[PDB]
């Protein structure tokens, strides 16, 4: 006796599925950025 | 009741060659620009002939809603060669140039085909 | 047609695993890229009203806010047993509609996600042999299958 | 198999070949003339004839689902053998 | 798969994310190209009883349309009741 | 110290073809000078890998 | 159910409003965009170098037409004309008659490979696995006379393609 | 269940047909036949000088609101006095339902343009016009859409053959493509499907 | 209570009065329908179905209530619908779609299959 055989997701189901934007959140705040833009020019002029 | 129909634009057909004149004029005076925007080969006079024969073939119509729908395909047709719509093959379809002459007569037909 | 071959439905599965990372690239480039805003920001708009009656479907009716699908208002099929959102735009503009199919591609991941999951057994056409043709197997054995198969098919 | 026309050209397995005068050959000049070399009618006339001892024998081409139609042969005629329809294959009764 | 360890971690730098772990090319994970074959089932209509064609015949019981009014106190109807409000999603109601 | 097995991989690509010669034949027909198993040989000559 | 894509309030609170004005100036988001760019260039391209490795394709792949024969060598085709009642195309066209021994055979068998919309239902339609499409895509010509097939070369295909047609035919009959 | 049936929707049914009702009451005046499928669609047929008139009316009316013109097109039946069946496919996002519109006309006798109902109704018609030569009178801009200029004749009527009357080629001798009469190298093969046979017992017609 | 920022619908602004603007509307359709006959359908049936929604506005204080019994929508869709009702109704005047049958179709002009 022979089961029948087709495709079928295994037992339990797949694993879950990331769907969600995932833009993640780099670099440091505007008063930083600033700051070291200022900081650079002053060790620029002396 | 049965003869009774609704018109497109003329109610009679001394109406309708009022427009059909309008449409010959339309017609003639654009002649000289359509062969010379798009450089043609023929002269303006085979231009203005074939727009004669073209009128000429439907000159026994009777029905004024016919001749109404012989004039607004006739006003489609001038509207795609006044803004270049069509282009230099499309106009020169009217003249049949690459086509061979076919014969007209009895005999002529009998020696080529079947056909009557 | 056919069933799926073996296996097929593991390589749909590797493959949607990794989708979602694909879109966040292309999001990288485009959503917040300044030039990219300005070339469709406020370009285009289309009234709810205007594009009701000028016969517009899709993200041309949900970028208006105009709130319409019809796998969730006329269902076909098994669309009424899979979970997703339908994107709405609010200005309804270049901008809303590239956000609503790059949303769009995220919610087709998830209702594969579940037709993985939830694929039943059973035979892939109508057991009707007055509309679909017999197996090959009994096309070659059973009389009303020979027949069934040479009148669907002349 | 296949035999050369007098003028040298081959004959396929339909029987088609262009005559002596016929403009058309013209197409395999500096060209070929394709024609598949395993004649079928030669190819099924080497199989042997098979003996079976019933009246009635049933022929699907081997291989089961790759075959073709299952169909049943009469072999009540001794005069000739029975054939299959499809395959072409022969089958005749053992003395009886 | 071959890269090395210090241009994994230039390129999970410049994009922000773990490129490693969900990489675009395929290597060992796909199924393989052989499979067992199958033995796939029948369907409802595969029975030896109870089984007549004129029980089962989707396209004889198709009529043709009713005629509802031809020319040859009642409350106001409308084609099917107003749709439902839709709802927003707990999943994520705002991008 | 993965910089330096890089290069050695390299080097041995042009070992494992039978010299610079080899090297250099598969570098201009193929465009391409990995090393794989050989899976075996067809009666034309070609060689699978 | 349904979401907004973009109905976001912006804060206006100082450091949130600093922070636009750095992205403003400083070009953060542009900046951001060619990192990606960055990683694509130290990842490994995706190319196959052709023609010395091809793209992967299964056994139900639809090429070349082709007739098949049986394991003794006799034509499957037995003139029933089912393909070419089915071709959408009209891109078959048959002639039949007795053969010398008896048999239901050809003596036309024409497909127009430029009429051929290579759908496989010639192939569905054959009750005897005759007119199968192969696995061959490369064959393409320099005249357009070339890809008008006759039977002869249509049974050249046959013979030059048996080996791989009947393993992908026992790949997939089961499917059938 | 049956499962190789397809399931009757019975509550569907009767809110078209009385919706259907709904409708004739209101215009007498244009409304000819209502009839609903054994699939649950319904259809208005009217006199042609109601296309403006019943439009509107479902249109804009509260119980209506047919605000989207799904389609509009022409079937041709060359066995009617009137040759052309004109249709109209609307929906209805307020109520979530759908309803066609159906009237007639010949050759020569025009039909009123929908364009002042709905915007869609611009490409539409001038479809039906290239294809099926019906006029719509009024029409903002009344031109061929689909088939290529100077193009003779309307392709979708029944007697139109399949192949055309002429086809096009490029001559060296006048340095153009040129249109010349149709010959094919091969006759497309005329088939002969029908049955002898009654398929349908329910929608046999009285001899 | 409060005022909503905005409609969600490009091109429909938000309305102040929605009270105020639908009675105004609901009395003008119900006067243009004094003009129709008093048996054409058309006139008995919007004064029907216009009365009982003025009826909902005149006993529903909160706009976010009214919605949920009018069944409309937004608020001012509810309130562009009602422009809509005003509008056709002038035009019935002129129409006249109360009258008998202009024609008769010919024998078989709805018979299919042929
Ligand atoms: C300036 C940038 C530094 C240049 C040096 C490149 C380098 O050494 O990369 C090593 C290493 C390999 O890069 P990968 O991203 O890991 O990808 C290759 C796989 O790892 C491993 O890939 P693989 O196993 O296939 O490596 C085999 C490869 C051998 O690998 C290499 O050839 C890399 C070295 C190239 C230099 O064999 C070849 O194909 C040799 C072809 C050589 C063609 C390029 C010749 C460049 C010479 C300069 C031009 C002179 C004219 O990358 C680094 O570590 C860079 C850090 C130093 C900067
Ligand atoms: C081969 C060698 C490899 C190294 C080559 C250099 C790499 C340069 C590209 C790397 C990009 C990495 C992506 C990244 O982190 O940026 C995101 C980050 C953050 O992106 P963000 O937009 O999300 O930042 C959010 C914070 N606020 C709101 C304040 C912006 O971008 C930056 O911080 C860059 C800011 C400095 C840019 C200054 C440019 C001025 C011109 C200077 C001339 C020199
Ligand atoms: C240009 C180089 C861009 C760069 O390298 O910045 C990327 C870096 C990302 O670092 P990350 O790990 O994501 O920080 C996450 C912390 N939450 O982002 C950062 O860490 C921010 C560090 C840099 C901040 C910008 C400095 C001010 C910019 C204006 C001055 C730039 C010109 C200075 C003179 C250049 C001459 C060399
Ligand atoms: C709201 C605030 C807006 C910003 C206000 C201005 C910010 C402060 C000034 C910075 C901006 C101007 C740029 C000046 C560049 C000076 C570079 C530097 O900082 O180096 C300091 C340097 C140290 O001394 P040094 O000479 O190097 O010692 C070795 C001697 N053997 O010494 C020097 O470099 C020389 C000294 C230069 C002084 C110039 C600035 C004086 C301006 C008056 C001070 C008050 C600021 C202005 C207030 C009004 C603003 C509207
Ligand atoms: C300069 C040109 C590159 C020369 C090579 C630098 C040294 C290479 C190396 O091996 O280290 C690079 C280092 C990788 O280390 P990391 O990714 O942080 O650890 C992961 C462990 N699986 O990468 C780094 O993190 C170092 C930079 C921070
Ligand atoms: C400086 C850092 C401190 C600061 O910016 O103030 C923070 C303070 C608190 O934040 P918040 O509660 O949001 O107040 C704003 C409400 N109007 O927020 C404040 O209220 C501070 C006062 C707000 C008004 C300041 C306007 C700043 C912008 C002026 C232009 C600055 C130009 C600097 C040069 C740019 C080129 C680098
Ligand atoms: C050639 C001379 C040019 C530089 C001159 C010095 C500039 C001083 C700036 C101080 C502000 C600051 O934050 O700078 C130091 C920063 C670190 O930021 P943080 O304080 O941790 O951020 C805190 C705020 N968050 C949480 C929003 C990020 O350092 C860096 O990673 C940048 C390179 C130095
Ligand atoms: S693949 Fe389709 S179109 Fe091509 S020959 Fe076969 S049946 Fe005809
Ligand atoms: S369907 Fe098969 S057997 Fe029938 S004519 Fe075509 S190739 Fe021959
Ligand atoms: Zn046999």
């Amino acid at each position: 006796a022979s089961k029948v055989k087709q495709d079928m997701p295994p037992v339990g189901g797949y694993g879950p599925i990331d769907y969600k934007r995932n833009l993640p959140r780099r670099g440091l705040s505007g008063y930083s950025m600033f700051a070291v833009g200022i900081g650079a020019l002053l060790f620029g002029y002396w | 009741a049965s003869t009774s129909v609704k018109p497109i634009f003329s109610r009679d057909m001394n109406e309708a060659k009022r427009r059909v004149r309008e449409l010959y004029r339309a017609w003639y005076r654009e002649v000289p620009n359509t062969v010379h925007l798009f450089q043609l080969d023929i002269s303006v006079k085979q231009g203005r002939d074939k727009v004669r024969e073209m009128f000429k073939k439907n000159a026994h119509i009777t029905d004024p809603r016919v001749v109404d729908l012989l004039v607004i395909k006739g006003k489609m047709e001038l509207e795609e060669t006044i803004k270049v719509w069509k282009q230099r093959t499309h106009v020169m379809r009217f003249f049949h140039e690459t086509e061979a002459p076919r014969p007209k007569d009895f005999l002529s037909k009998f020696y080529v085909g079947h056909d009557p | 047609h056919q069933d799926l071959p073996l296996g097929l439905m593991d390589d749909i599965y590797e493959f949607s695993k990794n989708f979602s990372l694909r879109i966040d690239e292309l999001e990288e480039m485009l959503t917040n890229n300044r030039i990219w805003r300005n070339r469709t920001v406020d370009i285009g708009i289309v009234t709810a009203e205007d594009a009701l009656n000028y016969g517009f479907s899709g993200v041309m009716l949900r970028g208006s806010g105009i709130q319409w699908d019809l796998r969730k208002t006329q269902p076909y099929d098994v669309y009424d047993q899979v979970e997703f959102d339908v994107p709405i735009g609010s200005r309804g503009d270049c901008y809303d509609r590239y956000l609503c199919r790059v949303e769009e591609m995220r919610q087709s991941i998830r209702i594969i996600s579940q037709c993985l999951n939830k694929m039943p057994p059973g035979e892939i056409k109508v057991d009707d042999a007055k509309v679909s043709p017999p197996k090959r197997a009994e096309m070659k054995t059973s009389m009303e299958s020979l027949i069934h198969h040479f009148k669907l098919y002349t | 198999g296949v035999r050369t026309s007098p003028t040298g050209e081959k004959v396929t397995h339909t029987g088609q070949v262009y005559d002596d005068g016929d403009y058309r050959k013209v197409r395999f000049v500096g060209r070929q003339k394709e024609v598949n070399e395993n004649f079928a009618i030669d190819l099924i006339a080497e199989q042997p004839v098979s003996q079976v001892g019933s009246r009635v024998i049933s022929c699907d081409g081997g291989g089961g689902a790759l075959g073709h139609p299952r169909v049943y042969i009469n072999l009540d005629k001794e005069t000739k053998t029975g054939t299959c329809g499809y395959c072409g294959l022969q089958f005749r009764q053992q003395h009886h | 798969a071959s890269a090395t360890r210090f241009i994994q971690w230039l390129r999970n730098w410049a994009s922000g994310r773990d490129l490693q772990a969900k990489l675009q090319l395929r290597y060992q994970e796909i199924s393989k190209r052989t499979q067992p074959p199958p033995k796939l089932p029948v369907g409802p209509s595969h029975k030896l009883s109870n089984n007549y064609y004129c029980t089962r015949d989707g396209r004889r019981e198709a009529m043709p349309p009713s005629i509802v009014m031809s020319s040859q106190e009642k409350k106001a109807v409308s084609p099917a009741p107003p749709i439902k409000r839709w709802e927003l999603s707990q999943d994520e109601p705002y991008l | 110290m993965e910089l330096l097995q890089v290069l050695k991989r390299g080097l041995q690509q042009v070992s494992g073809h039978g010299g610079l010669r080899g090297y250099l034949r598969v570098l201009f027909r193929a465009n391409d000078v990995r090393v794989g198993t050989l899976v075996g040989e067809d009666k034309y000559g070609n060689k699978y890998y | 159910t349904y979401k907004y894509v973009n109905l976001r309030e912006p804060s206006m609170d100082m450091k949130s409003v600093t922070d636009r004005a750095a992205q403003t100036l400083l070009w953060t988001e542009l900046i951001r965009g060619l990192g990606m760019t960055l990683s694509y260039l130290f990842r490994e391209p995706a190319t196959i170098n052709y023609p010395f490795e091809k793209g992967p394709l299964s056994p139900r792949f639809r090429g070349e037409h082709a007739l098949r024969r049986y394991p003794s060598g006799e034509e499957r085709c037995i003139a029933c004309k089912l393909c070419e009642a089915v071709c959408p195309a009209q891109a078959i066209t048959i002639e039949a008659e007795p053969r010398a021994d008896g048999s239901r055979r050809t003596t036309r068998y024409d497909i127009d490979m430029t009429k051929c919309i290579y759908c496989g239902f010639c192939q569905e339609a054959c009750p005897v696995d005759a007119i199968v499409e192969g696995p061959n895509f490369e064959f393409s010509t320099e005249t357009h006379e070339e890809l008008l097939y006759n039977k002869e070369k249509l049974l050249n295909n046959g013979d030059k393609w048996e080996a791989e047609i009947a393993a992908n035919i026992q790949a997939d009959y089961l499917y059938r | 269940t049956r499962p190789t049936v397809r399931p009757r929707n019975d509550v569907a049914h009767k809110q078209l047909s009385a919706f259907g009702e709904y409708v004739a009451e209101i215009l007498p005046k244009y409304v000819q036949q209502v009839q609903v499928s054994c699939f649950n669609e319904l259809e208005i047929c009217i006199h042609p000088d109601g296309v403006i008139p019943v439009l509107t009316f479902l249109r804009d009316h509260s119980n209506a609101q047919f605000k989207s013109l799904a389609d509009l097109t022409a079937v041709d039946i060359p066995t009617r006095q009137n040759r052309f069946e004109i249709v109209y496919n609307l929906l209805s996002l307020r109520f979530n339902s759908r309803i066609r519109v159906k009237t007639y006309t010949d050759e020569l006798t025009p039909i009123e343009s929908s364009v002042p109902v709905y915007k869609a109704a611009n490409w539409y018609e001038r479809e039906i016009w290239d294809m099926f030569g019906v006029f719509f009178a009024n029409h903002p801009d009344l031109r061929r859409i689909l088939t290529d200029y100077g193009f003779e004749g309307h392709p979708f009527r029944k007697d139109f053959p399949l192949s055309g009357y002429v086809e096009l080629r490029y001559d060296d001798e006048v340095k153009r493509v040129v249109a010349e009469p149709v010959e094919l190298a091969q006759e497309f093969r005329k088939f002969d499907l029908n049955s002898p046979w009654e398929a349908f017992p329910a929608y046999r017609q009285p001899p | 209570g409060l005022l909503k920022k905005t409609t969600g619908l490009v091109g429909l602004a938000v309305c102040e009065t929605p009270h105020e603007r639908l009675k105004i509307l609901y009395t003008k359709i119900l006067d243009v329908l004094g003009h129709i006959p008093k048996n054409a359908a058309y006139r008995k049936y919007t004064e029907q179905i216009t009365n009982e929604k003025l009826s909902m506005v005149k006993a529903e204080p909160d706009v976010k209530k009214l919605e949920e019994r009018l069944q409309g929508g937004q608020i001012e869709e509810v309130i562009l619908q009602a422009e809509n009702e005003l509008s056709l109704a002038r035009k019935m005047i002129q129409w006249k779609p109360w009258e008998p049958l202009v024609e008769e179709p010919p024998a078989s002009q709805w018979k299919w299959p042929i």
